[PDB]
């Protein structure tokens, strides 16, 4: 009743539980305003750490051949899975692989050229995301006949164009600046 | 004669170099690459460190070249195996192989390295003066109540 | 980072003692 | 009570209600803004802020690139750097990196991807590499003009690249040989 | 009152309603914050950065022709969208 | 010389979905703080006892 010893207990307790519920409410609002989707596969190595989401490459291509030839533990393991996975995770056409990703409900990963990946990323219906860095490093080049008289000038030309920034800007033009998909996902929660 | 430059971790000193002699004095990426390239191309190679320790470049006044490019053009070396950036100005005076490593300009920032030390979260949102104040209001109504 | 709130809360803090003054006014 | 204690307890109730509501609200603010920030927005985004300084080497290819590039972002950054105080240019690469480590995150260093991820994998593990590359370059093996070694070392570099020797070698000297290790902290525990 | 059966009810009911009102407050804060976060685009570039609000010009006019002929990246994107969009975002008269 | 650099990258379908958890809502408050508040409930009630 009038006992103060119990009063200070009920007061320190009320203060405590009020602090807890206020913190809870605050962080709940913080978690509610923020829309952040958990990335299923963050890294190329991460794909090896899960036995549920299948992943594949092209049947006859440089990708498959690279995974075959590579002695890196991760990539070798991936190759061991892909060659040993049933049904086959290899697809006949590139569009087949993409379609397999789109009809999978997120249950299939596709390994392909960085260029093609981000190009498909910028085309409708914009449901395919490119994740992680590249697993190797190759490049496209301009082909000329053996010992041709056009070789050196187009080589120095490629270099010069590369240094002026023409190539990069041009790539941005045909990949991004013409993008049908728009800019990016909504990080600003709407409604 | 394979010319290169001491740059970590491309070409390094084992620190035991005083005891050794030859290509066993140098260790790194480009050393191993030089070994494999020589093994596939079929020649014996000798690693030599460039005298000025600076990569290729050309002065407008003298018109001459310095560095590994200097050692290649003026015939002081046979091949340059090192992290040498391929530019137009070099492909005019030397023959570049296809790139063996692709790279670009990236941004480095100090890592977060954060594990929350704060021993009291609750005093962060409200100012300390505000808590002192609310204590003064508590006693201030307490005296009235008494 | 913000999260230092001072003057406003000091105002709403200030109206209470006024309420105490009113309390003494009504008590007498 | 006598109606004076009632109004005291009522105005007090209002007071403490306002205060705790304020605490909850402002704490919600401090939590939201804490979850509302991302480490790397973009290479341009770094240019769009006038507090965090950024720099390159004093005499190097990076600087010359930023000057020569007509892309708006890079020109803006260069215009900033040549007039920035204090100077964001450094003598050595280690000078710039050391400047990053002593900045409390108030300075960024622009450097080669290789050197970047190497320093990232070398002690005392204080430097993080963010974003994609701002350009596309390459290292190559130099041969004398019209030498007898050009074609064979070219074909050799190619074959070594295709067998995976280059990738394994790079992986060895970046990851296997030196280690901050930790397996990237299990992808930083997500 | 002092009965345990009534006591655990008061505690679990109290906890329950606390959770619900904290949730309501949190979501109301979310709604308010994202209502105040939103800004009307107001920039010409901003229309290209959104795939929901369609935009069009006159079919035969100076506006359309300008968007086609312009090599500026933003306008190039907008034009790339408009000429390839279904249904047609172009109109005959103003 | 190469005019475009590329590599082998990973493409995945965005989930475009949210999976409601029952514990996902009690998640914002950590497990440890809840255990703590339990031990505080019985630990205060034992003092009042």
């Amino acid at each position: 009743p009038r006992s103060l010893s119990a009063r200070i207990v009920a007061g320190v307790w009320w203060f405590f539980t009020l602090i807890i519920i206020s913190s809870y409410t605050a962080n709940l609002a913080a978690f509610l305003t923020v829309e952040r989707m958990v990335s299923p596969i963050e890294s190329a190595e991460d794909l090896s750490k899960q036995t549920e989401i299948a992943y594949g490459t092209l049947d006859s291509g440089s990708t498959k051949e690279f995974f075959r030839r590579s002695k890196i533990a991760v990539f070798d393991k991936m190759w061991t899975y892909m060659r040993s996975a049933e049904p086959s995770v290899f697809v006949r056409t590139t569009a087949e692989g993409v379609a397999r990703v789109r009809k999978s409900k997120g249950k299939y990963a596709y390994l392909l050229e960085s260029t093609m990946n981000e190009y498909i990323e910028q085309r409708k219906p914009c449901d395919t995301m490119k994740v992680g860095g590249n697993l190797d490093s190759k490049g496209y080049g301009i082909a000329t006949p053996k010992g041709s008289s056009l070789g050196t000038p187009v080589n120095l030309a490629v270099l010069k164009l590369s240094e002026q920034g023409v190539l990069d800007k041009l790539k941005n033009k045909w990949w991004y600046d013409k993008g049908e998909c728009g800019a990016k996902d909504s990080g600003s929660k709407e409604k | 004669v394979v010319t290169t430059i001491l740059e970590s971790p491309y070409v390094m000193m084992k620190k035991n170099h005083e005891m050794l002699e030859g290509n066993e004095r140098y260790e790194g990426y480009c050393v191993d690459l030089a070994a494999e390239i020589a093994k596939h191309c079929g020649f014996k190679y000798k690693l030599t460190i460039v005298g000025d320790g600076k990569y290729g470049a050309r002065d407008a006044d003298t018109k001459i070249w310095n560095g590994m490019v200097g050692e290649l053009v003026y015939g002081k070396a046979d091949i340059a195996i090192a992290p040498l950036t391929i530019t137009l100005v070099r492909e005019e005076v030397i023959d570049f192989s296809k790139p063996f490593m692709s790279l670009g300009i990236s941004i480095m920032i100090k890592k977060p390295q954060k594990s929350k030390p704060g021993v009291f979260s609750f005093l962060d949102p409200l100012a300390y003066e505000i808590w002192m104040a609310i204590v003064f209001a508590y006693i201030g109504v307490s005296v009235v109540l008494f | 980072t913000s999260a230092l709130s001072l003057s406003n809360v000091a105002g709403v803090f200030y109206i209470l003692v006024g309420g105490l003054g009113l309390a003494m006014l009504v008590a007498l």
